[PDB]
């Protein structure tokens, strides 16, 4: 199952519901607008979400999640606003 | 409270899989706590150890929380057939906010952390490092 | 990119949420398409987060509709055992709704800037502008106990004695009204960690056992 | 294995795990699920090299490649009627690192 | 060749006097340099070692030399009367010039050396980060 | 205790040490062994304050103001007549920092 989350650049992500679910915001917030975060920054939420789901309490090492420094401070801000 | 048991009865453990340099820390017979070498990721160390002694560890520059077995504390146990002890140390999961944050205090010099465009309580966030003492009250 | 959403759109549009706020099919679908994405982008807006324009308009607005609610149940004493209670399902499943939507206001602005009580009580703040900086649901909440509950306890509390004394002398009183006012004193302080009963006992189990006793010992 | 993906068509994007042992045609039922168009009216590309129904997401995507927390891109282009668009509107670019970065 | 002896008999020994955070090393059984827990400026510690083992200080951010007891290495002894071997750890007396390059190696970023205006072998001089098991060549 | 001085004069600087207890004569003395000029024809000054005859070099030049890689300067005007000349020409400024430093 799946919802849609739609960035400021008007990039529709369309992802496992309970990929979405993990952020309390979006909880709080089934076709999410996000006027305030581009797709770039929403594309690598999507990826926080896979990694969170891929690797919490997995029996592969865990590599380090890596955020790219310019969206690390927009994602930062996704981060903080999503929670 | 959280104070090492003198037992005096020795225990070999193997110590790192994470990107991080990994700070040991042993808290003493009177409860200060003492670092011991640090392990850059994937290294191994065989060291020696005592039963019912309490092990944490940090990351060595930012001082971050690290998990050991996948927990936040480590005591050796029996060498059982002379065997020495893992502890596999690892990263927890932390918070896509303090993903973040770890960023931001790391490029950022805290001289300038008001300066930051951003409401009191994420300056007071950025001030309240991963405070190691603080963490022992919670512990306790 | 991060961005600011002035408070009328994201405000006005809440507003009507949490007036509409007694369903969560608008929660469910609409604020996840529609009213988050208006108050999400100004929540924590860029720039500077009109979260606090929002959490004060917001307040203003739930003291409002507490009162146009106690207004109904003030008149209506003997409804206060009915509409108090109703109300205060309308308008806590509303306090919930609230904080499905809010869980961004309430962890991005609120929560960050959020005071302890103790630091309000002991002579600190900036959160407790017009009520203390709590989750909108724990305000909602607050506020119900301030604004409904506390001015109409000695009815609430005489009815529901009344009619479990006449349901002890047989008669059938409206079950249902009562549990849910009965539980409306529970869930009003349920936010609070030191003691999320005390309300319940000291406003409503003590002068219930009182009366019970009274009964028995006469039956 | 899990393998990780986005899935970008013009300005559609879906992220979502499927198995490295999974199909083209599976992704393009949970594609369906998704945006609610069906597997036929569904191009899929690795990244943009257009996939096979029958071929396995492991025939590039690994989950190693298509990594949980740096996914691979799954190009999708819709068919509108007869033939498919021509395959995804890029991800924006972020702004420039402040001085003090 | 230079390597701690596995005699297994035991030494307590009193590990600061100088103004750098000291980096002690353990030349280990096979000859190899495992580095220990630093002492910041004037700190002490207590610690346990064995009779015919080899250690060696080094300061902790330049990886420069530092004498113990006025000798470059230090080895422990029996504990006579159960009382801990003192480990006096000082500067040396530098050449001028070594105290000349110590100061430029640590403030310019080794990239920027072949710019400066000094003779060439100076280069040479300053691209000698005070390499360890150099000095273990040099020793031996 | 040993104090570290540089008696200068105009030009001139001698650098030696001296015990802290020892005096200001016995500096006069050192001075007069060096340049030739009788102690009571030195005004020597603990760096710029006149310093009497049977004065210890610690009544500043202690081991720790006065040491041997920070030395005191130990002023020195020579004798005009019954007169001291006007107490040090000082040492030259270095030149602005490399950017690289």
């Amino acid at each position: 199952m799946y919802v849609k989350l739609i960035s400021s650049d008007g990039h529709e992500f369309i992802v496992k519901r309970e990929h979405a679910l993990t952020s309390g915001t979006i909880k709080a917030m089934n076709e999410v607008n996000f006027r305030e975060i581009p797709s770039h920054v929403l594309s690598k939420v999507c990826m926080y979400f896979t990694y969170k789901v891929r690797y919490t309490n997995s029996s592969t090492e865990i590599p380090e999640f890596p955020i790219a420094p310019e969206i690390a401070l927009e994602l930062l801000m996704a981060a903080n606003f999503l929670d | 409270v959280l104070r090492s048991v003198n037992s005096r009865e020795p225990s070999q453990v193997i110590f790192n899989r994470s990107p991080r340099v990994v700070l040991p820390v042993w808290l003493n017979f009177d409860g200060e706590p003492q670092p011991y070498p640090t392990l850059p990721p994937g290294t191994g160390r065989r060291i020696h150890s005592y039963r019912g002694h309490l092990w944490l560890f940090r990351d060595a520059g930012t001082h971050d929380g690290l998990l050991v077995n996948q927990t936040e504390l480590f005591v050796p146990s029996l060498n059982v057939d002379g065997q020495p002890i893992f502890a596999n140390i690892t990263l927890p999961v932390y918070t896509l906010k303090e993903r973040c944050l770890q960023v931001v205090r790391s490029l950022v010099k805290p001289e300038n952390y008001r300066r930051l465009d951003i409401v009191r309580s994420l300056y007071e966030d950025l001030e309240d490092h991963p405070n190691v003492q603080k963490d022992l009250e919670r512990l306790t | 990119k991060p961005r600011v959403v002035d408070f009328d759109e994201t405000w006005n549009k809440l507003l009507t949420t949490i007036k509409a706020v007694v369903m969560l099919e608008y929660v469910e679908r609409a604020t996840w398409n529609d009213r988050f994405s208006d108050i999400y982008a100004l929540c924590v807006a860029y720039p500077e987060p009109l979260g606090e324009r929002l959490y004060t308009e917001t307040k203003i607005f739930l003291e409002n509709h507490v009162r146009h609610l106690h207004k109904r149940v003030l008149e209506s004493e003997e409804q206060v055992l009915v509409m108090y209670h109703r109300y205060w399902e309308e308008y806590s499943k509303g306090a919930d709704y609230m904080d499905c939507l809010y869980r961004y206001l309430n962890t991005q602005f609120i929560k960050k800037n959020k005071l302890t009580e103790a630091d309000l009580q002991y002579g600190y703040g900036g959160v407790d502008m017009n009520e203390p900086l709590m989750e909108i649901g724990e305000l909602a909440l607050d506020m119900w106990r301030k604004l409904m509950v506390e001015p109409l306890q000695a009815i609430l509390i005489r009815m529901l004695l009344r009619e479990i004394k006449n349901d002890r002398g047989g008669e059938d009183p409206n079950q249902k009204v009562i549990h849910g006012v009965i539980n409306s004193f529970v869930h009003v302080e349920q936010y609070k960690k030191k003691f999320p009963l005390k309300f319940y006992q000291e406003i409503f189990e003590s002068p219930f056992l009182t009366e019970t006793g009274e009964y028995y010992k006469q039956e | 294995m899990d393998v990780f993906l986005m899935i970008r068509r013009h300005k559609t994007t879906i992220f979502t795990d499927a198995k490295e042992s999974s199909t083209v045609f599976e992704l393009k039922r949970i594609v369906e699920g998704i945006l609610k168009r069906p597997p036929d009216e569904q191009r899929l590309y690795k990244d943009d090299q257009l996939l096979d129904d029958g071929k396995t997401l492991g025939e590039g995507f690994t989950s190693q490649t298509a990594r949980p927390q740096a996914p691979a891109t799954v190009g999708l282009a819709f068919r509108a009627d007869d033939t498919f668009e021509a395959l995804i509107e890029p991800f924006s670019s972020p702004p420039e690192l402040p001085d003090v970065m």
